[PDB]
């Protein structure tokens, strides 16, 4: 845990970051979204959840 | 008479810039803001996750 | 008028239906899944 | 059910976080039994 | 000058701006405004004092603006802030009730109260 | 070959764009730019999801996704002073709208049988005026066939004829003398007035085009 | 930057496909009679 | 020949009258939409959708009077 | 000649009747917007009757409109 | 014989201006309907069977003059 | 050509009817905003995207009219 | 020519009459401000800028209307 | 001739425009009277709003007038 606590400590991507980060370091971004693509849903709660969603109406 | 036209679509670009382009940067911004705000409390709470 | 009566009519609206076919595939493979990319991206932000 | 009977009601309701005071759970639960009378006859008490 | 005041306390008993909700919809009250009668619905109330802006949810009531400047505000219960987690419990409750069940309207007047709540 | 299908392409180039460079590689902090394509996502989710909801309204989402894009550029290109008639090629856009009409009615039929044409009985009405309304609800179901169609079509046609037509005019009004020249800006503010409107409409016709081919699968999916 | 998930719901796009087609035909024959007169 | 081509721009000019109805109509739509929010605030989004709907819905008859007159006027 | 003349003239003045439908469904819309204002919670029955409003609405407009078709064309 | 014909189509587009009010008319029995069951919530059932004979009243007016347009026409 | 010249700027003079609606469509829409602001004293904020959402739309119908009256009377 | 010339004097009549819609136009903005007014006193500050707007663009319909007049009077 | 028949004829068109003003000048009036009555007492105020809501209303009235008078007189 101390070892792991460094670790985010001294890398993280937060002042940049890319959809293509977190699809490298997480394969499960894409895995998700494949679910969902495939699911043929594209609202998913998570976005809305405290990520915004302002919108026109 | 096509120069006339030209001539209203400058003008147009122009209100726009004078007017939208300042805010639609603001509004932008102002987003753009929230989301990295989200972001950063996101790595903040998984680090006192690791404390805890 | 000349800009609802050419001869050109079915020319024209067969490089119409093509772009909308063009379109709606381009949309749904491709442009339609990246941003889908970023409400999961941030499900998985949101879990961590 | 009365206009402040209506009112009564979603007061109670409104007392629900908690932070309720004794004057608040007073006020919001009371007994009593009201006596109905007919000419000395009496329809016995019934809570209020 | 306003007058808001419950029977277990006074709370302004003109104040700049009032926004009320009553039968009419939703009224406003800034400075001299005509003289009305207005049952307050269960509500959402908002008083100003200068630009600082004081929030009270309401349990419903009467309004009255007196010809003589006057806001008589009379309710049974007003801070937003104590009546917001405990109340989405109750909420539960109030659907559960609504099913069993004068029990009936008082259960329907719950279902107002939830409305009052999302609100919140 | 034609004039349209050069500009077809320059539709299809445009679009492009806003999903390659309009992201920021898709940058999940959000981009200037590209938070403006998550307002549109997230006001055609919560309309698409308003109006379409139910078991399957994300397997219509791409469909009213480039039927709202593709009218949300072609009314601004149109817009350019120099640009052709594509909303304003008429034949296009009223063809669209009658092919999405029966493919609808297709829909309709194909999914919800030969009791589609229940969708045709509003209500149990009193039976002395049952067939009458089978009649004028069939009638008004395909008046939705062309009305779709020629309601983005007249928006932007009327829009680009009325500018034209003021640009004329003014222009005489500054060939005749120098009193009317003085004085020959005044109009020339009315017509920038209406290019703002016409810019302003063509965004709001294209909201009411794919609220529209949503309400009419609304009522295609979703029986009566 | 590009990134392609396929979406099958192509054959849920069926009706409006075919309607497109029977307006080729129809707009076909239309063409040649508005190309005369 | 001219009586046909006079009849045709006379035609057209008497079948715009149309478009004042719907000129109305749209007025009486978004008067209600305003009333209807200042009466309750919090109806904005239940009301909205059904206020474009109405928009589109009435607009329609009077683009089919339009239609009319460009049938007569580009022939 | 005078027969072609005619068949125009007439198609235009039936044309004006669309005016009442423009109103007519606005009117309907509006009542519908003022009901739901009103409720809060009326809007799953009314909304249905005002469909059925809408459409009987538009159906007179249509008649002006199939009328003017019918004069037009023959 | 060319004014007695031409007659016709002119009386006819004449004779469709009628329709416009009973066009109008029925949406003012709607508007009425809708009006009042979201006062009540529940005066619909009884107002319904009104309601649908006032429908029928105010379309009539406008059928009566579509029936005389399709008379000058044909007739 | 006299006549049929003569038929253009009638027909436009018959298409000019076609704004009065317009006219006084965008009345109504002002006069919902300052009743309904009237109502609140504060709604505003909301209300006034919705109010020029509003007179836009019902000034182009009437816009519409004009371009056919125009187009006429100079075309 | 006759024809001609009766046509301008004729069709400048013809667009006098959009000009009525206007007249019940402004009024009707004006009635709404006095209205507002007259419900909450100090409601004014904010709408008279507001009802003045607003008769200025319900005036404008009128403009290009009677813009239209004088173009068939005079040219 | 035709010429002098279609001056009479083009100034009673615009006799017609004067309808509108009538109805316009009575609704300034009638919010008026209901403003009034309604308070007591917002009248000192109101009555210049008044004037002004008359004015306006009349002008667009005068120029259908003025329109009729240039057409009968030439």
């Amino acid at each position: 845990l101390q070892s792991t606590l460094d670790n985010i400590q001294s890398a993280r991507p937060f002042d940049e970051l890319t959809v293509d980060d977190l699809t490298k370091i997480k394969p499960e971004i894409d895995a998700k979204v494949e679910e969902m693509v495939k699911k043929g849903k594209w609202d998913v709660p998570g976005y809305k959840d405290r990520f915004g969603n302002l919108n026109v109406m | 008479d096509e120069s006339i036209l030209l001539l209203t679509f400058l003008g147009f670009t122009g209100l726009v810039a004078k007017y939208l382009a300042p805010a639609y940067k603001d509004f932008a911004d102002a987003r753009m803001k929230k989301v990295s705000d989200v972001l950063n409390a996101s790595r903040n709470k998984h680090v006192e996750a690791v404390k805890d | 008028m000349p800009q609802l009566v050419p001869f050109y009519f079915m020319n024209q609206l067969t490089y119409g239906f093509l772009l909308m076919i063009t379109l709606l595939i381009l949309f749904s493979q491709f442009f339609l899944p990246m941003i889908l990319r970023l409400y999961v991206s941030r499900l998985f932000i949101s879990k961590l | 059910i009365s206009y402040a009977a209506y009112l009564n009601v979603a007061a109670q309701a409104i007392r629900s976080t908690e932070l309720q005071t004794a004057s608040v759970l007073n006020r919001s639960q009371t007994d009593a039994f009201y006596t109905q009378y007919k000419n000395a006859s009496e329809p016995t008490p019934i809570t209020k | 000058k306003l007058q808001f005041a419950l029977p277990h306390e006074t709370l302004y008993s003109e104040v700049t701006q009032v926004n009320l909700p009553a039968k009419s919809g939703r009224i406003g009250v800034l400075a001299n405004h005509v003289p009305t009668v207005e049952q307050l619905l269960p509500g959402v109330v908002e008083v100003m004092e200068g630009s600082n802006s004081k929030k009270f949810f309401i349990s419903g009531g009467f309004a009255t603006v007196q010809p003589d400047s006057q806001l008589c505000v009379t309710a049974i219960e007003a801070p937003l802030e104590s009546f917001s987690e405990n109340i989405k419990n109750l909420l539960a409750e109030a659907k559960k009730n609504v099913s069993s069940s004068r029990e009936a309207a008082e259960a329907a007047i719950q279902v107002e109260v939830l409305e009052n709540l999302q609100s919140v | 070959l034609t004039t349209f299908s050069l500009y077809t392409i320059i539709v299809l180039l445009v679009i492009t764009s806003l999903y390659t460079l309009t992201n920021n590689n898709n940058k999940i902090i959000g981009s200037r730019w590209l938070i403006s394509q998550e307002a549109i996502y997230d006001t055609i989710m919560n309309m698409t999801k308003g109006q379409i909801g139910g078991k399957n309204w994300g397997l219509y989402f791409p469909m009213i996704f480039t039927l709202f894009m593709f009218i949300f550029i072609a009314n601004l290109i149109s817009m350019i002073p120099y640009s052709f008639a594509l909303s304003a090629h008429l034949v296009f856009i009223i063809s669209l709208s009658i092919v999405i009409w029966l493919g609808n009615t297709i829909l309709g039929l194909y999914k919800h049988g030969w009791v589609f044409f229940s969708l045709f009985v509003p209500a149990g009405t009193p039976l002395p005026l049952v067939p009458l309304l089978v009649i004028i609800e069939t009638l008004s179901y395909f008046a939705r066939a062309i009305s779709l169609g020629l309601r983005l079509g007249s928006n932007i046609l009327a829009g680009h004829l009325l500018m034209v037509i003021l640009a004329g005019l003014t222009f005489n009004f500054m060939l005749i003398n120098l009193f009317t020249l003085v004085f020959g800006f005044v109009p020339l503010a009315m017509i920038l007035a209406i290019m703002m409107l016409e810019f302003a409409i063509g965004i709001i016709q294209g909201y009411v085009w794919a609220i529209l081919t949503a309400s009419y699968l609304k009522d295609a999916v979703y029986l009566h | 930057m590009l990134k392609r998930f396929p979406t099958p719901i192509l054959k849920v796009y069926w009706p409006f496909f075919v309607a497109g087609a029977a307006v080729y035909y129809g707009m076909s024959k239309a063409a040649d009679l508005s190309s005369n007169t | 020949m001219q009586l046909v081509l006079a009849a045709k721009y006379i035609g057209a000019g008497i079948s715009t009258i149309g478009l004042l109805g719907a000129g109305i109509g749209i007025a009486i739509v978004f008067a209600a939409l305003i009333n209807g929010v200042s009466r309750n605030p919090s109806i904005k989004d239940t009301v909205f959708p059904m206020a474009i709907l109405g928009f589109a819905l009435s607009e329609a008859t009077g683009l089919f009077c339009l239609m009319v007159s460009f049938l007569l006027l580009f022939g």
